[PDB]
């Protein structure tokens, strides 16, 4: 049941007390205009001094040609679940986040965690997962099991041809 | 938590809450049903505060720009007049308080900003932004000044902004594009730094408010000022005699400001739905009531045919209509309360010269976006916020929490958008 | 550099014969009206005595609300290759067939082989394959491919954001 | 493989050849240009198989339903008359023989089949389909046939087909919608009965062909018969006078016959190019040319205005036209070639008694889709495939091959396709 689609390691030249502070307040800004509204939900501090964030984001996406008709007709916004984790001891930021526009279709989730860079505590480390359950079955696994699908059912409606033909050939004489 | 049997209303303090008050006591002297009349201190962000819990009052006053976000956010009812009755008010203003082609509030009156000045000091008013400064100078000679004006909302500075060039969404084809912001543009720009400019040339302060001025104006230490229908009541009272123009133009282009249409909503929380429908419908919109209004302050130009007429022979109202047609209607689109804080923010920065209108204007641009899901959520969002950024950083790493942060700004926020999540239909876990 | 997205084994009543007979006279038939054109462009029997036979074939997709409109801007009709072999003696007949209308971003490809049923003459048995071949790629590694290819993407702008935002955030105080 | 500095032209031996040929012996004594016309056997499928090779005429004269095949099967040059030409003849017969909004040939003159009667035993014509058996009765008493028409071609029964419902493809938002064929509808198939019975009750006979028919209506020995305006020049040399009228109804809806307008293309294989185009235009197309074609053998309703008037005075041209007007025209789609012979072959067996009017019916409109790539070529694939069912089965199978099969059957057949390809422009390996 695991097929991370991908799976990244980046390093930003920050400390992570910044970086950390700085991924609360993230949205709005220029570099993804597509995120519209960005709300918490909740926030709890645990019995272990862990800061929990669910946050609720909506994207609009950028399809304007049609968006004056087409909103009409229905809802052009897109809307993400979130949820992070901040231990400020251990230093270490968490973050899963889900779609929940289409989920009963798709499901992507990506996990993040932010922790200071082993070498250097003034870099910041970012490791990155994905994780694409099409039917909760891999993407791939989907995708040909579609080919199956038709595949074998025009397959199928060839032996139909072939009997309808041989039927009218063996008719003949 | 609303009581049946009464009706509440509130309406901001600069409008006429005296007269709306008698339109009141006749309703309750014919129904025996109670009115009462608040002024609250921003209202505009009280509303939704209460409105969230399921408090508030019955009836709720204000431009129709932020309506759309109200009624989005589940806080307003449906409102569902007749037919005759439409026909009564005009259709351009059933349409500022129309949103997915449902009405969400009675339009009252079409307001919108004009020059105000002193006719003993300025025996001809400057037709042109660019002549102030110089006229300052003469002004400041004889013991006066040129020009005073509210500083401190944006909807004061915005016709000087929109004038060049600027607005907040880009309108195409029947709908607003929220991720096109005029803010940021080039005339945007030349007409905030032009503002600027005055202040840093002596001519205009930073600090002025809506207060401040109307004071001095009314005093008769002021040449001119920009304001509303509703002010000339307290100028009238002042031995000034003051005429109502077209705003100055700016790089030869009309000044442009934004135009609203006070309406009146019904909260989504009342039991007295059917009582604030015929108050609004048989008692307010009549030239009997609305007149009852307008006497204690001016309403602008009154979407009753009936009474419109009766009063458009004033050359004030003329003067409005004029400045009406030569800026934009205000759009009733949620973004509309993120917008206003985005340029809110922006303008005092460039006035007070800590911010430069090139930096404090761009990010505007990007605040802009600074929406909640719940929209009209998005002031106590910005409030709850800027208090968790502040604590995270300085309490919550630095290891000195004592408990969950922001608590009481959190508490009511998390209602807005809760109910805005029902209103909205997200499905969530 | 093997995936056969399908593959599959049936049996006709019928003997080799007449079902080899029915298949050189296939098209048209009713079970497939979207066939619309078949033309044997070269048939040659061989040294060895095989008699080999290229088809064309011309398929219009059912797609008739916009189809007036849509065929004066562009054809409608899809083009798949055909190549046969038959073998008296040993009775097989095999069927190697390509689409050669959007072959250089796909290329779905079929092979067929019909000899009689072992156990029986007078039944004949049809082995089939398929390869779906999206850019010489599997369908699957094609199709993940793509996902590296934007979440990457995605990922990469949500570091830009970081930056841009940390960049505001460290200018404030 | 055409010569340069002649002319050869064909059109069908029932056409007007010889009074074609008086209007190039016009041309030749003007220009010097020699033009030789023809009238080769079934040159339906004649044109197409030489055209292929790159021989054939350089002008080729038919109906333009089988144009829309020849062109885009890379046969015919596109036509370049100038504008005004254009105003000369009428803009509907342009239509017909119109491709991709390219002109694929000139439209010389409209045609569609009427009812010819015989005036002294028909005192007043049938106007009714089923009138026909009770009138062969009394008919046959006085010694002769009611009715005898070409039953070998489709076109002359077709009208009794889309009579009660029956098309060839549906025609939806100016386009044919080739998967829809109406040969086996409900109406079509009672049509289809209507006519085998007449044969079974020993009115009409399933053997009759062109000439048969011809032959036994101009000797005076049948009644009426069904035809076109090419027919009429033998009616009238023989001693008996006639009327043409409407066609019988059929269930009481019109008669539908398909219409043809015979057009004249300009092959691709042609050096001549413009003289082809000098000759039609100059010489063909005029008052002059025209009656010369049409005094041998007439035209129907010719498409150039200024004959059509002096003209359609005729009352049989009037009677033409009404027919005209009551079926379709037919269609220059290149999926025709594949129709016509469907239907071509259902006909006959039905009429021969041999395949039941449902069978033959079902069995016509699935062989409709037998079309080549090519669809010129059609007629050649059919030919070929046939030859090689034959062999496959009967030689190659049992161990019997001597080489490759039907292999003078495939070589034309090979060119028109490979031809027809790069017209086409389709790749392959
Ligand atoms: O501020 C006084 C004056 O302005 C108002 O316009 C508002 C707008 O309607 C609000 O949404 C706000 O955020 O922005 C503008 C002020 O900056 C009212 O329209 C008007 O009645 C009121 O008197
Ligand atoms: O057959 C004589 C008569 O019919 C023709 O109509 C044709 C049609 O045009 C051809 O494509 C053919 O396959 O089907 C019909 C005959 O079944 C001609 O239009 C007409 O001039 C000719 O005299
Ligand atoms: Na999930
Ligand atoms: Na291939």
């Amino acid at each position: 049941d695991k097929m991370k689609i991908w799976t990244s390691e980046h390093v930003f030249d920050h400390p992570w007390e910044t970086v950390t502070t700085a991924a609360m307040q993230k949205y709005p800004n220029p570099m993804n205009p597509s995120v519209v509204g960005v709300d918490v939900l909740d926030r709890h501090i645990d019995p272990s001094g862990k800061l929990h964030s669910h946050r609720l984001l909506s994207t609009e996406w950028g399809l304007p040609s049609i968006v004056k008709s087409l909103i009409g007709a229905a809802r052009t916004k897109t809307y993400v679940q979130e949820h992070s984790v901040v231990d400020p001891v251990e230093k270490t930021m968490e973050l899963k986040s889900t779609n929940i526009s289409f989920t009963n279709m798709v499901s992507v989730d990506e996990r993040l965690i932010y922790k200071p860079h082993p070498q250097d505590p003034e870099k910041t480390v970012l490791t990155q997962e994905a994780i694409i359950t099409v039917k909760g079955v891999s993407l791939s696994s989907y995708l040909e099991g579609l080919m199956a699908s038709t595949i074998s059912s025009n397959a199928s409606k060839g032996r139909e041809a072939m009997e309808w033909v041989i039927h009218k050939l063996n008719a003949e004489i | 938590k609303i009581e049946e049997g009464k009706l509440v209303i509130w309406i901001n303090g600069d409008k006429g809450y005296n007269g709306l008050a008698e339109v009141g006591k006749k309703f309750e002297k014919d129904t025996g049903i109670k009115v009462t009349v608040e002024h609250p201190d921003k209202l505009e962000e009280k509303f939704p505060q209460v409105a969230a819990t399921g408090d508030g009052p019955d009836i709720i006053f204000w431009a129709h720009d932020r309506f759309g976000g109200y009624a989005q956010s589940g806080l307003l009812a449906e409102i569902t007049p007749a037919a005759a009755f439409q026909d009564k008010l005009y259709p351009f203003t059933w349409d500022a308080v129309r949103y997915n082609g449902k009405l969400i509030a009675y339009p009252i009156a079409v307001e919108a900003l004009s020059l105000i000045y002193n006719k003993d000091l300025l025996p001809n008013p400057p037709k042109t932004w660019e002549e102030i400064p110089a006229l300052d100078k003469e002004l400041k000679a004889k013991g006066k000044s040129a020009l005073m004006f509210n500083l401190q909302e944006p909807y004061f500075t915005w016709p000087l902004i929109a004038a060049d060039g600027g607005y907040a969404f880009k309108y195409a084809a029947g709908k607003y594009d929220i991720k096109d912001v005029g803010v940021d543009n080039a005339g945007a720009k030349a007409g905030l730094t032009f503002l600027v400019d005055l202040i840093k040339n002596k001519h205009m302060n930073a600090d002025t408010d809506y207060s401040i001025a109307e004071a001095a104006f009314n005093k008769g230490e002021t040449a001119m000022t920009i304001n509303g229908p509703w002010a000339w009541s307290n100028i009238d009272t002042s031995a000034v005699n003051y005429g109502v123009t077209v705003l100055p133009t700016f790089k030869g282009q009309p000044s442009k400001p934004f135009v609203g249409v006070l309406s009146a909503g019904i909260n989504a929380a009342s039991p007295n739905k059917e009582l604030a429908k015929e108050f609004l419908e048989n008692y307010l919109l009549t030239d009997e009531g609305l007149e009852a209004v307008n006497k204690d302050k001016p309403l602008g130009a009154v979407a009753l045919k009936s009474y419109e007429e009766e009063l458009a022979k004033d050359p004030r109202i003329a003067a409005t209509m004029e400045n009406a047609q030569k800026g934009e209607i205000m759009p009733n689109i949620p973004q509309m309360s993120a917008f206003w804080y985005a340029v809110r923010t922006a303008v005092i920065n460039a006035a007070s010269g800590r911010q430069t209108v090139d930096a404090a204007l761009a990010a505007a641009q990007t605040n802009a976006a600074a929406n909640s899901v719940g929209e009209a959520c998005t002031d106590m969002k910005r409030e709850y916020d800027q208090c968790f950024n502040r604590w995270f950083a300085e309490k919550f790493l630095k290891g000195d929490s004592s408990g969950d942060p922001c608590t009481d700004l959190f508490k009511r926020y998390q209602q807005c958008v809760q109910k805005a999540i029902k209103e909205k239909e997200i499905p969530i876990e």
